[PDB]
């Protein structure tokens, strides 16, 4: 810092004082910024004073003299921003820096101020709903923040190693998420949390802490790093295996964020994050739950066939994947079904001939629970008929127990209570799994008429009457079940009524695109409606719903985790999607989604990364969608006008698209001349450079699903080509039309990047776009 | 192409002193140099820009080139060669077909009735 001053004089050469302005506007903190340099030259000059001081310069000495009446000023908030100059300018202090930090710490972390009720019973959250905002997180020094990180760390210990009743502020969880996101404090950040605040969050035993975490990490975190995703993966791994996980909502969340990661996946680092972890593979997957390791299994399926690695190959062995495989296979035994191996790749095909458990018999499967069935109303004791109907290692037959009695008496005995909350959440999901094969099993041979509507309302009673699970569960069990033929399309029916006949998830839906919005760090607020939104629809967790119908009055009273995020419908959204992908592997349940996806439309608002998924779900089901052209169709008629407000015009669709396509069909789709898919190679290539003005709108890219605009170009590009009624075939002719032949509209001195966006637009495209170029290439050389 | 730009305002004898010598220094076969003749006249239509100058251009290429090639096939067989020209000339089918776009209509009838008509 020896020749500054000199810098000073080539860039501020003055003579006048400079006068203070007013402080409001964020950006004067930059304005103020070479005052605190000098001040803090000053801080430099408190120790060894002696050697080669510097006088006061004329011009900065009045700003200086401000400076100093701020120091002596004795308040500061943000009605001003003499908050970021005391702040900064004392940022190297020892105790000029305690001023602000004693107005800021008991402003957000909610020393003591209110005690708000969130959801539940017994949890006194703090005051502070009011987090730093955008203007405030930027205006301040790195070092400040980082003094700040370390006080609200010392905060923070003492509070989760005391298991103290004082919770986290909103506004201070609020901070915690937006401050995390910048990477230059990422040395002490996430980084620097999971090797101290995670161990000794784990060494404190706190399971609220953890919780909170959690629940910042689902719902508020945009960009974790594929590394960082596998660690935190591990940790979860370490973590649920002890500290007596058997609570609903400790399960619960920990299988919403492992099964939001799988859908958060994407399919080009399926092959170098594996190598990373292939030391342990058996820890990276789920020993216990079918559930995630098929989740997995379908993210390598759609990582693979999408890529096109499979071509050229027949077999898994002398790859990457046999070895992963070999560990999934261990423990958790699944079947697999010949309609979900018609959209697998032929390798993967070739691998699940071999390794694949059959299914259980059906005749068996009701025979076991009809003779146990009479074993409980053999004698009709408490003790006797909960422990031997609930131990670990008890086929798994209860739901039928409860829906035998609530066929014609409706009414769960204090057994059925104490047995449900016995099993616990960890074995809810192995328990669930056969529950929904006895679901579709029993509807595979149901007799329609009063009771296919009586089945669907007693069974939406365990859904928001009893309280027994959260609904995401149950229908995602129902979604992975490998049946062939009928029992498939009886098995999405049985979705298909779950989802519309019962009114009350549905008004849930409507209540929450109509109430909130995706935008949360922008919304202050968000705290108090989802304090609205809960008060209105009481979530019971805690088998709350079942305790009021047991016939002796029986309650539960437990405390329940800090909740500020978390709720049903962004819980069942990725089920939302996988019982979507089930539906469009089979042919006849077509026209069943397409009723649905007007219906439910809503949900989408709140998707983490809804472009990438229906990029995905158009091209894993090209041989499954092409041939059905309203059901292609139905897509854009509801997901695209869910987004199309809190994203803003222009972020997606293109103005021909908003003229033609999500019309309904008249047997004569609008074939395009070629300007058309030169408008949007056009699109693609400027948002390559990028733009100023932009013709996609700019956002928030640290909060986004992608990090750059280009990413986000190329996908809704990728969406919108092969979203025709046309087939993989003229595709291509048109594309090559647009080159091969002359073209207006297009022109040349810059077509090296025309062709490279053609050339990565085919590339994202299946196989029957590019096969064409064979037959292309054999004209041309003979 | 520096003769149309700006001093194509000239008599026809100086170009072509110009363009037979340039033949006397490089070893240019005849196809070769008719081929070079025809598609500069094309390239001077099509990347002319529009205005003005591709008027300009488009008659330089139209009304000059038919007054060097009287004067070459008086002073020089010149007749069999020109065929194999056309050989290799009818194979440029993009960069031509993007000058019918700007024509909109087939300008190789047009010049091949112009020959025709010098004979």
């Amino acid at each position: 810092f020896l020749p500054v001053m000199k810098l000073f004089d080539l860039l501020y050469p003055e003579k006048e004082y400079i006068p203070v302005p007013d402080i409001n506007k964020p950006q004067s903190t930059h304005a103020f910024a070479m005052t605190c340099i000098w001040i803090h030259l000053n801080r430099k000059a408190q120790n060894d004073n002696s050697k080669l001081q510097i006088p006061i310069p004329h011009s900065l000495r009045l700003h200086h003299e401000f400076l100093q009446q701020s120091l002596r000023n004795k308040s500061l908030q943000m009605n001003d921003y003499k908050i970021a100059l005391l702040c900064n300018a004392y940022s190297t202090n020892s105790e000029c820096f305690t001023l602000p930090m004693g107005a800021l710490v008991e402003t957000i972390y909610g020393n003591g101020i209110m005690r708000i009720p969130l959801p539940g019973t017994n949890c006194m959250a703090s005051g502070s709903i009011t987090p730093l905002p955008m203007n405030l997180l930027d205006s301040l020094t790195v070092h400040a923040k980082m003094s700040l990180i370390h006080s609200i760390a010392t905060r923070v210990i003492k509070l989760a190693h005391a298991k103290s009743s004082v919770a986290l502020a909103p506004a201070l969880v609020e901070t915690y998420s937006r401050l995390l996101v910048y990477m230059e404090i990422e040395s002490l950040g996430i980084k620097g949390f999971i090797s101290q605040l995670l161990p000794t969050v784990f060494k404190s035993h706190a399971w609220g802490i953890l919780h909170t975490l959690l629940e910042m990490f689902s719902y508020r975190m945009h960009h974790i790093q594929p590394h960082y995703r596998v660690q935190l993966l591990s940790h979860l791994h370490t973590l649920a295996a002890v500290a007596q996980t058997n609570q609903n909502q400790l399960h619960l969340c920990v299988e919403s964020t492992a099964l939001r990661l799988i859908t958060a996946l994407g399919s080009s680092e399926v092959q170098p994050q594996f190598t990373r972890f292939l030391s342990d593979p058996k820890t990276v997957l789920s020993a216990e739950s079918e559930e995630l390791n098929r989740a997995l299994i379908l993210t390598l399926a759609r990582a693979t066939h999408v890529t096109d690695f499979f071509t050229g190959s027949d077999s898994i062995q002398g790859t990457w994947c046999k070895d992963i495989l070999q560990t999934i296979m261990s423990f958790t035994p699944h079947n697999w079904a010949s309609h979900t191996l018609s959209c697998f790749p032929g390798p993967l095909q070739a691998f699940f001939k071999q390794n694949n458990v059959p299914q259980e018999s059906r005749f068996n499967l009701k025979k076991n629970v009809e003779e146990e069935y009479r074993k409980w109303k053999s004698m009709s004791n408490e003790n006797d008929i909960i422990t031997h109907f609930s131990m670990q290692g008890s086929p798994p037959l209860f739901l039928c127990l409860l829906w035998k009695m609530l066929l014609e008496t409706d009414h769960i005995n204090q057994i059925g209570y104490r047995v449900l909350e016995r099993i616990g959440a960890r074995a809810l999901v192995a328990h669930v799994r056969t529950f929904a094969d006895f679901l579709v099993y029993e509807f595979s041979t149901s007799a329609g008429g009063q009771q296919l509507n009586k089945c669907i309302e007693i069974l939406n009673d365990m859904v928001w009457k009893y309280n027994i699970v959260t609904l995401d569960r149950l229908i995602l069990c129902l979604a992975m079940r490998s049946h062939e033929g009928n029992e498939a399309q009886v098995c999405y029916f049985i979705i298909q009524l779950l989802l519309l006949k019962p009114n009350d998830f549905r008004n849930r839906v409507s209540d929450f695109v109509k109430e909130n919005s995706p935008e949360h760090w922008l919304q202050n607020d968000w705290h108090t409606k989802h304090m609205n939104y809960h008060k209105k629809y009481p979530e019971k967790l805690y088998f709350e719903g079942l305790a009021e119908q047991v016939d002796p009055p029986v309650q539960i009273q437990s405390p329940y985790l800090p909740i500020y995020f978390g709720n049903v419908c962004l819980r069942f959204l990725p089920v939302f999607d996988i019982v979507i992908h089930r539906f469009l592997e089979l042919l006849p349940v077509s026209k069943s989604l397409e009723t649905l996806l007007d219906h439910l439309g809503g949900l989408y608002k709140f998707h983490d990364r809804p472009v990438t998924y229906l990029y995905n779900t158009l091209h894993y089901y090209e041989m499954h969608l092409r041939d059905r052209a309203f059901l292609k169709r139905k897509l854009v008629h509801a997901i695209i006008g869910s987004l199309k407000d809190n994203r803003p015009q222009g972020w997606c669709l293109s103005d021909t698209y908003l003229k033609c396509a999500m019309n309904a069909r008249e047997e004569n789709p609008w074939v395009p001349d070629d300007t058309y898919y030169c408008r949007l190679i056009g699109r693609l290539v400027d948002t390559m450079a990028g733009k100023s003005p932009g013709p996609f709108p700019n956002c928030d890219w640290r909060f986004n699903e992608f990090p750059n605009p280009a990413a986000h170009a190329l996908h809704v590009t990728c969406v919108e080509l092969m979203a025709l009624a046309v087939s993989g075939k003229e595709v291509g002719n048109a594309l090559l039309n647009v080159v091969l032949k002359s073209q207006p509209l297009v022109p040349r001195e810059n077509i090296t990047a025309w062709m490279n966006a053609i050339g990565l637009i085919i590339t994202a495209l299946p196989e029957p776009y590019w096969i064409v170029l064979h037959d292309r290439i054999v004209s041309v050389i003979s | 192409l520096l003769e149309g730009t700006m001093n194509l305002t000239g008599e026809t004898q100086s170009l072509v002193e110009q363009l037979t010598m340039v033949k006397r220094m490089q070893h240019i076969p005849t196809p070769l140099f008719v081929l070079e003749i025809w598609k500069a006249c094309f390239v001077g239509l099509i990347e002319s820009p529009e205005g003005t100058e591709e008027l300009k251009w488009t008659a330089f290429t139209f009304l000059k080139i038919p007054q060097v090639l009287v004067k070459l096939k008086k002073y020089s067989d010149f007749t069999e060669d020109v065929n194999c020209a056309f050989e290799f000339l009818l194979k440029l089918t993009p960069l031509l077909d993007k000058a019918d776009q700007r024509c909109n209509c087939d300008c190789t009838n047009f010049l091949l009735q112009e020959c025709g008509k010098q004979g």
